[PDB]
């Protein structure tokens, strides 16, 4: 199990804006065994700062091939933890671990290989 | 530890002597005639070292200056004596210049630079490494 802090984060059909409503929580990965899809379990889950769209906990199953990973998504923020659902189970993370630092920085983090390892891990790979 | 073993080698050598006068003329030859060493010039023989730890510093030879008047690099991020705080002078070669003029003392002092477009390594503080 992979944990690092990360906050909740708004997703968007309409032009896909994706910058924080930053809260402080965690990111908590599951990497499971369920079937051949693996089925990976994201639970977000707020530790403070009820500030901006809480989102109570919900865990998000990983479904191969309908979410994606791209480190920005428009270069606003980066750092965009991406579980794209189409508006189903859209909803998305934004990590706030620190590699230097919580803040918002382009190309994922600053330990850079450490962080693309974790993402072609969890979400491409299926148990 | 050292001493004492180097001490014992040479003082055996010393008191033989008064016997080996004599020995050594039929020395020479049975070496030439049976065998040698390993080593086929004299008979040199074993020394032994002693041991020395510690390399000492020396004291000036000039009080007038103890800070001459040639150029030495003097590396940022090093040990500072008040007496070269007064001959620092920042140099343009680098983008790093002062802001204003330098106090002549030692401190934290703040630059202008002129290209932080360029990498530089930096040094990280100690709060720095545990982010």
């Amino acid at each position: 199990v992979i944990k690092f802090r990360a906050g909740v984060c708004e997703y968007n059909e309409d032009s896909r804006l994706c910058t924080p409503i930053p809260v402080q929580g965690e990111i908590e990965i599951k990497p499971n065994e369920e079937e051949e899809l693996g089925f990976w379990d994201f639970e977000w889950r707020p530790t403070e700062k009820p500030v901006g769209r809480e989102l109570d906990p919900i865990s998000l199953i990983l479904i191969p091939g309908e979410t994606m990973w791209v480190p920005i998504k428009s270069s606003k923020s980066g750092r965009i933890f991406a579980l794209v659902f189409s508006s189903n189970e859209r909803y998305f993370f934004w990590l706030q671990e620190k590699n230097s630092g919580n803040l918002p920085l382009n190309e994922l983090s600053a330990k850079d290989k450490e962080i693309y390892n974790k993402m072609i891990g969890v979400l491409n790979n299926s148990s | 530890e050292v001493e004492k073993v180097a001490t014992a080698v040479l003082s055996t050598t010393a008191r033989a002597k008064a016997r080996a006068k004599k020995t050594k003329k039929e020395k020479g030859p049975n070496e030439e005639e049976k065998k040698k060493e390993h080593e086929e010039k004299e008979k040199e023989r074993e020394t032994n070292k002693k041991g020395i730890k510690e390399t000492k510093e020396n004291d000036e030879e000039f009080y007038k200056n103890k800070y001459s008047s040639k150029p030495y690099k003097v590396d940022n991020m090093t040990r500072i004596l008040p007496q070269q705080s007064r001959y620092i002078s920042f140099i343009k070669d680098d983008r790093f210049v002062p802001v204003r003029k330098f106090k002549g003392n030692n401190g934290v002092v703040v630059l202008r630079d002129r290209e932080p477009k360029e990498p530089v390594a930096l040094i990280e503080t100690v709060r720095q490494m545990k982010d």
